[PDB]
DNA sequence: ATCAATATCCACCTGCAGATTCTACCAAAAGTGTATTTGGAAACTGCTCCATCAAAAGGCATGTTCAGCGGAATTCCGCTGAACATGCCTTTTGATGGAGCAGTTTCCAAATACACTTTTGGTAGAATCTGCAGGTGGATATTGAT
DNA sequence: ATCAATATCCACCTGCAGATTCTACCAAAAGTGTATTTGGAAACTGCTCCATCAAAAGGCATGTTCAGCGGAATTCCGCTGAACATGCCTTTTGATGGAGCAGTTTCCAAATACACTTTTGGTAGAATCTGCAGGTGGATATTGAT
């Protein structure tokens, strides 16, 4: 009874790993409004070189700004993945001490 | 003068970093893919699923 | 009132669909304990007057953290130890078997990320990540009169914590075996795609930042 | 003071000999208690004090300063708790509540 | 004397179990169910007289009174109120 | 010359007639019937004016439950018209043979 | 008997001072000082004073630990389970008996359900109030204990909360039902959403509507709906089924329905309600 | 020449609930029935529990299970904390 | 010690067909048939007793009893049964 | 000499004595005609046992069974209603297709 | 092997089941419900297990009385399958409340 | 302690002890709220004659006593 | 909608049985004080019976598609109750007789009550044998696509 | 119209459960012999009260036409029985604990039975003032042709 019943809290910790998962849905529907403004933030900096200093100098708080969001959404999706994946093996590791 | 000429190293060394990071610019379309692929084991209920958000 | 002086520092986010956020609070600020101001008045008052050392405030979170790690899980069958220290020998596999609980979890991934410009800089770890140097690192050098942190501690505490505390077969059953386990390992592939692209996001951030101030000299 | 000793010293506004002499006449078994008696009193007048002024508000909605017996039954007959101890009784001359239902009258 | 009757269950009018009927609320009657519902009617008055009658053989009355005839109509356990 | 539709007095007579309470059938018709259903029993028995009218309200009261039943039946049935076998059911199912 | 007097003299939470009002066998550590500070989006409740120079830049989440459901214009709500998160299904119950009449940490926190109260806040979401939920169906009982904080009491939130509690009594599609035993400042508040409900779902028929078919999308208990009959006009015709109909009254409350009845919920969320076999 | 009946008391019992009601004698007759008959069921069916019982004497809980026991709910839970008050008050003996 | 009519209804299928057989089952509905009938007959005989303003458990209030608590032709072929019975009873002195 | 069998009837009449006296209200009986009422049980207890030998050769059985016992203590129409109320315990019902 | 038409096997099932007198009904989870309504009236009365099975005979007599009313109910309405409103004229002709 | 008000499909077993056809669908709900109607009127009966005895534990007496007032003997058993 | 024709509510009315008080009275219970004999209450004591509890072989409940027949919507068409006139049958009402019912009193028969046997009638034992449930196996319907 | 694999009815066997048949203890109500005791079957009368009867309007029987509805039938679809594979709670089987039975002994509350003597509650009437009940008219709502 001890390497079987505990297969059944496994089943509920991962429940809402894939509305975890959905929450991500957001995160990456998220990539949706900046990766589309990373191709449009591109239009005033080459267009403004015109065939060579507020607009080339100040123009790093265009870029600069925009890193600080994308991170949140990038590194939290690994551990929640870890703790649906990593802690299994632990409770495998009861489960490799019979068959 | 010599000066611009190690000042160019600062910018040569960016140009033979371009390169390895155009590469992973330019691997990123099977590994899309391939897992997409991977995930296909059904009948792709969305168009954008995971990294097709970047275009 | 003085008590919303310096309320928070921080800015939230909206949302556009529903906020799915099931963790653990005992993982979610990550450290357990904390110390007071009484305990810093020798240190930084009457001893640093002329030590080498420069005494930061970020080193006081992982502080005590690897001494209470034995005292709780690996013996618990004390529980009124007048001199409730456990000796050098049995601090020694502490510090060099660091399990700043399960600190190889945390970083074990990063490295097929290939990611090691930075190391677990993640938003649920707060904004104050440039005074971060780990102290399995910084004990044989400048905490090394530091070392004896916690010896000291229980003594005013008579062995207790500092914080109060609330009042105290097999046939036809192996087939979900391979049915449950199997499922859940391919979200590693999942992890590990999307960190390749938050990767390279960053990598052509500094492409052309550090190219064209340069060309004012040289055209 | 007052020491009138006639048996209202329950408070109760039936007589408690009728009844204690009736108990002693139905007496299937061999005695009866006129101390515990005195509960048989009030569980017949809660059953009347319940049903008559219950009874007497039908009195108000229909304009009469008497009772009779079709203003017993169409009034007696509302109260589900006091329906089922009038299910084998059958009120003289008291009518049937109106009761016409809905697909009786269909507008065809 | 004897003065027998003939049974006359052709009593009951049809405008009077049509009013019958109408106190319940039968808004179509049937051309058929008169002489069934006469038949109805005939065997619940045999049922309680037959009680009222032996409650009036017992109490060795050669009539007929109201409280044996509500006593007898209480044990076929539909009781009466209003008479006694 | 003015006629109402069909089926509209209906309503008025059930008003008309469960609105009042008086006694339904006729008074000497059913004494007559009384002592012709009683005569085969014992000869000759004398009757109480207040047992007749005991008997009339009382089978007043069971066939207006009866007629209820009915009422029941036939609603159940998809039918606005009464027939014999609702009141067979009727008799079948409240109990009595 | 035992809560019958105070433990600490004043309790704080962020903005507003409350003065509580019940006994709770606390450490004395807390009971030596006046200042207790707790924890804004958690609720972990501070021995000591501190540490705010240092635990607001340690406290990394900013909105609080529930599951959203819906949020309208002004108020969101949360949902926390205890099997799957223990620590902050402790810290509620440490500040609701404070308020209560009720509590005894007697069982473990695990099986009843929690659900949250908390408004769109420009400093992040702030926690105004909570209620509890049990897991499938004890006593009835399908509602449970609420609590609503003095900190935001008296400005039109309790009736919002009862009601999207029984909000949740359609989609479950079973008889909502609130603890019974105690409630004396809450229960004419109680009494007054099913005279709320009464009047308001029942001229939207315009016509009759039968027993079974109140408790359809009204979904409260029998037991309530008889209790309802002594405001209006729920007649019993013939063996018994207690149908009502319509009757023209002052109609004051549907004619007045400018501010008390400010805003309600939208059906518009998710749930799941677990079948698990371990009560 | 004698007999027995129940009138002036329910009459009583009418001044007491409402101030001023008439009852006709064909009402009083349905009252006398319905109070008679509600008396003979309640004393037959405590006696035969008492029987069931195996005892001898009757006394109040026999009747007070008989109150429970012979109707619906809520009229029984209303009459049966009546007949306590009714027992309990009658119970003490004194003056006043 | 308990009382019951088994051995007395063995012995009334004794004196018709002796090649049947009770069971233990069988005498417990025939004890609760027994036990029943008696109880209906013997309220319904007292409170005649009572209505008739009079005394005595009489025969002719059994009489009565029994021919108003039966169907018909039973109550007839059981009151010439009984009639029969009770005027032999009173025949042998 | 004998006890109840000079009434010429089986059960007896001393059982039945106090089985009608402590059952009574009247307070006396007639205790040398109460047994009319013995005679009563012999008919009621003989008919409902005769109807069991009523179809004897046609169920081939020798013991009195419930079945046995109810599924036709139902085609005596006469005896149907004396037994009005009656749920004999696993005795089935009878076939019918209507 | 062969099918027959459905129905048949139905009407055969009715014949093997009417002719047992077995419980018809299992009796743990018998126990079990009626476990369950005594808790909410009283707290832990014991029951003889003679006793639940003198419920658990009395209960489907209830039931199979209720079944053979409604069957006659839905032959009444010309059909032969019976509903929830067939089961409510079964119960409000039965004069259930 | 949980509710276990699922029967069973039996009922496809009492109806055939009836001479009924082809059942329904949406009738098991009512017949176990019938169920537990009956159950409930029978058992507060027995639960009201078992506490007037002061047993705690019950018996057929109480039983059959319970269903010979309310309205069927429950006949032969006790 | 807009009137026509009833119908219903809403007073207003005067007379008529009928509720209402109510005094008398007189049986006629109720209440009161006192032994007193007994039956409920209670504490206690064997114990039989009932409650969990776990494990092992298997009926059987559960979800499954799936094909079909039974429920149900809608059509149309004869017929039978329904609305109303009217001609006519008999119901509703005040006086006259006889017997049945209520009541009084009488022996007087039959039943309580005591007290002393004793067949009889439960019960635990206990053989026993025999009828019955179940099993196995063979004879005779059983109701379907082609 | 037919040949079929399924299922039922019949027949012999065989374990085995329990129903039958004494049977003895045993003890217990049932029978019996008076003795006293009161309710009751029977006889006589006063008197309601219930038959039993002859003279007037209100309802009942019997028509009419007429359109609203009960049934026939089509038609279509969808719920629902019907195998069928598969999980799953079962069904005894045995055992442990233990506790609420049923019974003894007991002791004192208390209900019965007096008789005294009380106010006191039906009650027959008896007056006596009436609420209500059918009728009469007037304001206004509820179906039916246009």
């Amino acid at each position: 009874m001890d390497p079987s019943l505990v297969l059944e809290q496994t089943i509920q910790d991962v429940s809402n790993l894939p509305s975890e998962f959905r929450y991500l849905l957001e995160e990456i529907g998220s990539n949706d409004l900046k990766l589309i403004e990373e191709k449009k933030k591109y239009e005033q900096k080459e267009s403004q070189i015109h065939k060579f200093d507020k607009e080339i100098k100040e123009s790093l708080l265009k870029c600069q700004s925009l890193q600080r969001e994308k991170c949140v959404l990038a590194n939290t999706a690994l551990f929640l993945i870890a703790r649906h994946l990593n802690k299994l093996e632990k409770n495998i590791a009861l489960l490799e001490e019979d068959g | 003068l010599k000066s611009y000429e190690a000042l160019k190293a600062e910018l040569k060394k960016s140009l033979q970093d371009r390169r390895e990071q155009e590469d992973t610019f330019d691997n990123l379309q099977q590994e899309i893919y391939d897992k997409e692929t991977e995930y296909f084991s059904f009948n792709n209920n969305d168009r954008i699923f995971s990294l097709s958000s970047a275009t | 009132w003085n008590e919303y002086d310096k309320f928070y520092t921080g800015s939230f986010q909206e949302t556009t669909s529903y906020i799915k956020f099931s963790a653990t609070v005992e993982d979610c600020c990550g450290t357990n304990y904390n110390m007071d101001e009484r305990d810093e008045t020798f240190l930084n008052e009457q001893v640093n007057k002329g030590s080498s050392d420069i005494l930061t405030e970020d080193e006081f979170e992982i502080l005590c953290s690897s001494f209470e790690h034995a005292i709780h899980e690996r013996q618990p069958f004390l529980s009124m130890d007048p001199e409730s220290i456990l000796s050098f020998e049995e601090l020694k596999p502490t510090l060099i078997k660091s399990d700043m609980a399960d600190f190889n979890l945390r970083n074990q991934l990063n490295h097929e990320i290939n990611s090691h410009k930075t190391h677990f800089i993640t938003q649920f770890d707060p904004v104050s990540q440039m005074n971060t140097r780990p102290l399995i690192q910084l004990i044989e050098k400048f905490g090394s009169k530091i070392y004896d942190y916690w010896r000291e501690r229980k003594i005013e505490v008579n062995g207790y914590e500092i914080f109060p505390q609330l009042k105290f077969i097999d046939i036809l059953n192996s087939q979900r075996l391979r049915a449950l386990h199997q499922e859940l390992k391919n979200a590693k592939d999942l992890a590990l795609l999307v960190a390749k692209r938050e990767n390279v996001s960053l990598n052509w951030i500094n492409d052309e930042l550090k190219i064209f101030d340069q060309r004012v000299k040289i055209k | 003071l007052r020491s009138q000793s006639s048996s209202a010293r329950a408070g109760l506004q039936f007589p408690v000999g009728r009844i204690k002499r009736y108990l002693k006449r139905h007496a299937t078994g061999r005695t009866r208690v006129g101390s515990k008696a005195a509960i048989y009193l009030t569980a017949v007048l809660e059953y009347l004090t319940a049903e008559v002024l219950e009874l007497a508000g039908n009195a108000a909605k229909d304009l009469k300063v008497k009772r009779i017996t079709p203003r017993h039954l169409q009034l007696a007959i509302r109260g589900d708790d006091e329906l089922d101890s009038l299910i084998r009784a059958t009120i003289a001359s008291g009518g049937v509540l109106p009761h016409i239902n809905k697909a009786l009258l269909l507008k065809v | 004397h004897r003065k027998i009757l003939r049974d006359n269950i052709q009593g009951i009018t049809k405008p009077a179990i049509r009013r019958l009927a109408r106190r319940g609320g039968v808004k179509r009657i049937s051309g058929l169910i008169y002489e069934e519902v006469r038949a109805v009617l005939k065997s619940f008055l045999e049922s309680v007289i037959r009680d009222s009658v032996t409650y009036t053989e017992h109490a060795k009355r050669k009539t007929v009174t109201s409280l044996d005839v509500v006593y007898a109509l209480k044990r076929q356990g539909r009781t009466l109120y209003g008479f006694g | 010359p003015h006629r109402y539709k069909p089926g509209t007095v209906a309503l008025r007579e059930i008003r008309r007639f469960q609105k009042s309470t008086e006694l339904l059938i006729r008074k000497l018709p059913f004494q007559r019937l009384v002592r012709e259903i009683a005569q085969d029993f014992k000869t000759d028995l004398r009757f109480q004016s207040s047992a007749i009218g005991a008997l009339q309200e009382s089978v007043e009261a069971y066939l207006v439950s009866l007629f209820e039943d009915t009422n029941l039946a036939a609603i159940h049935a998809k039918r606005v018209t009464i027939q014999k076998k609702d009141i067979k059911l009727a008799r079948r199912l409240r109990g009595e043979r | 008997e035992v809560a019958r007097v105070r433990n600490l003299n004043r309790i704080i939470m962020g903005k507003y001072e409350i003065e509580p009002w019940y006994f709770s066998p606390y450490p004395i550590e807390l009971t030596d000082e006046d200042f207790i500070y707790i924890d804004d989006f958690t609720l972990q409740y501070f021995g000591s004073k501190k540490q705010y120079e240092r635990y607001r830049k340690k406290c990394t989440l900013r909105h609080p630990p529930g599951n959203e459901i819906y949020r309208d214009d002004y108020v969101s709500f949360f949902e926390i389970d205890g099997r799957k998160q223990r620590t902050w299904c402790r810290n509620l119950c440490l500040l609701s008996k404070l308020f209560l009449d009720h509590k005894t940490l007697y069982y473990d926190v695990d099986p009843f359900l929690f659900y949250c109260m908390t408004r769109r806040d420009e400093l992040g979401h702030h926690l105004v109030g909570y209620f509890s939920k049990e897991k499938e169906s004890a006593d009835g009982y399908n509602v449970a204990c609420i609590l609503t904080l003095p900190q935001y009491q008296r400005m039109g939130y309790g009736k919002l909360l009862i009601e999207f509690s029984y909000e949740l009594s359609k989609k479950e599609n079973k008889v909502g039902s609130p603890e019974k035993p105690l409630s004396d400042l809450g229960l004419l508040s109680y009494r007054a959403y099913w005279s709320d409900t009464l009047i308001t779902l029942l001229v939207e028929h315009q016509k009759e509507i039968t027993i079974d078919e109140i408790s359809s999308m009204t979904s409260m208990t029998t037991t309530d709906i008889l209790h309802t009959a002594k405001t209006l006009n729920i007649l019993r015709y013939y063996k018994g089924q207690h149908i009502i109909f319509l009757n023209e009254d002052i109609l004051d409350r549907y004619n007045r329905l400018k501010a008390k009845k400010r805003r309600t919920i939208d059906p518009n969320r998710l749930i799941w309600k677990p079948p698990v076999f371990t009560a | 020449a004698r007999k027995e009946t129940y009138s002036s008391y329910i009459y009583k019992v009418l001044k007491q609930t409402h101030p001023d009601t008439g009852i006709s004698q064909k009402s009083m007759s349905i009252l006398n029935s319905f109070v008679n008959d509600i008396f003979e069921r309640i004393a037959t069916e405590a006696s035969k529990l008492a029987a069931y019982n195996k005892k001898s004497t009757i006394s109040a809980r026999e009747i007070q299970t008989a109150v429970r026991l012979i109707l619906p709910g809520e009229l029984a839970k209303h009459a049966v904390s009546e007949g306590t008050r009714a027992v309990t008050k009658y119970s003490s003996s004194t003056q006043a």
